[PDB]
């Protein structure tokens, strides 16, 4: 039940956040909406630290960690919106603008990842 | 706040029978183009067809000389809030 | 922008708990590929893609459902930053044919669930 | 529960300085293993090492022939709870 509660606190922020920030700026690129992006950049950044930090800490309550990655940077990111983007794309014809989304999206997420994971790892050392 | 409908809708060359209109892209993800056309005098079937969102020009023919037509263009398009939906539509009247 | 915000808030809950439970009693299961992450991106690309052709045939819905079924449920049910560890954890650990395995399944299954459910409703109507 | 802890953990190659041993990997995602080893009569210090994730084998070397020594092996693994995290140790004793 405690468990319940850290996804739903987190989950909700996340969710919040991703809804002010694609309503406010997903129409100025819509080639590529750059709202939908640094959502899943800001969600890889998290879980890359996430992943680095809670390491290192093997006794921080699990409420934390589950509350900051399946919560907040679960709810913050999503893959449905990056979809429907891509796949409307598709449909208009829009061919190279559907391929660079996919990229910029998954190289994106993933040095987003990488970068929170080794800057806690070379902070620590 | 973005809006989804084209702009400078006209008639840029004409022939008795057939027109060649052109339009502005809205600022959206735009899937299709639809284009209506009809005589003014609302006596008169209405036509529609498509065109991609990547064409922003289109032809229409079979029309009747020295005739009224309304011709109007919306967008299918898509938004973040709204997913895929039709646009308002730009509308001109042009005689032949 | 307060009855807007319960739609992201109630439906992202019930998609992030979705996500949860599915996640903690599947991911083991396989892990070179964790089907509980794979299958919320699945499903929440079948959502979207249902809804897509279904909003376009009823474009008078109040924006709160509109919010909480897209936005709310399906954003909160999918993720792309657990995506992302999932394949960089892959990554560091050598095994680059599931971590490239990954990323085509994760894009091309989530397009295709999104073709799926706007065809459908799209055949039906 | 599903256990990350590696099982049937066994010297399978020995030399009088020198020990392979080798593993079953755990159902989960490996990064790497954590090989320690040590005098197992009382207090020399215990060393470690780290074996990418891939392999399932490790060799250990510099040691004094016909000392006892205890070797445990945990993995540095990926879960969908934990994140990273470290395992419990699977240990045996051998003797060169
Ligand atoms: C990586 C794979 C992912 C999974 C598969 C996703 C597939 C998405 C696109 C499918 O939808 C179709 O796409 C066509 C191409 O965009 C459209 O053609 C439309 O636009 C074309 C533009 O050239 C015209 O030639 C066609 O006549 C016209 O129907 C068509 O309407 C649309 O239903
Ligand atoms: C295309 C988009 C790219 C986006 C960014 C991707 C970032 C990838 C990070 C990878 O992390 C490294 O991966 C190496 C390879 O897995 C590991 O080497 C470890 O594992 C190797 C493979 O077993 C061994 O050969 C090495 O000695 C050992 O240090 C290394 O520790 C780890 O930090
Ligand atoms: C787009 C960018 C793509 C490239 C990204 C960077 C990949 C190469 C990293 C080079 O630095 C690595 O740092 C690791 C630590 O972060 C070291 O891991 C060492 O220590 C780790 C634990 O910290 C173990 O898991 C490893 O097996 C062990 O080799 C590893 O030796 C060293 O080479
Ligand atoms: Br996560
Ligand atoms: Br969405
Ligand atoms: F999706
Ligand atoms: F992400
Ligand atoms: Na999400």
């Amino acid at each position: 039940i405690k468990s319940l509660f850290a996804v739903i606190i987190g989950g909700s922020v996340g969710c919040t956040l991703r809804w002010l920030l694609s309503t406010k700026f997903n129409s100025l690129f819509p080639n590529l909406p750059p709202g939908t992006l640094v959502v899943n950049l800001l969600a890889g950044l998290i879980i890359g630290t996430a992943l680095a930090y809670f390491l290192r800490q093997p006794h921080l309550d699990p409420f934390w960690k589950l509350m900051i990655t399946t919560g907040l940077a679960g709810g913050l990111s999503t893959f449905c919106t990056f979809s429907v983007e891509v796949f409307a794309l598709l449909q208009a014809g829009n061919y190279i603008w559907a391929l660079t989304s996919v990229l910029v999206h998954v190289i994106g997420s993933l040095i987003m990842t990488a970068l929170g994971f080794f800057i806690i790892t070379i902070l620590f050392a | 706040s973005v809006s989804s409908v084209p702009t400078k809708l006209e008639v840029v060359a004409a022939t008795p029978t057939s027109l060649l209109i052109s339009w502005d892209a809205p600022a959206v993800t735009v899937v299709h183009y639809v284009i209506t056309y009809g005589e003014t005098g609302g006596n008169s079937p209405v036509q529609e067809f498509t065109v991609p969102g990547s064409k922003s020009t289109a032809t229409i023919s079979g029309l009747k000389p020295g005739v009224d037509y309304t011709i109007t263009v919306y967008t299918m398009y898509y938004s973040y809030s709204d997913l895929y939906s039709y646009s308002s539509p730009i509308s001109i009247n042009y005689r032949t």
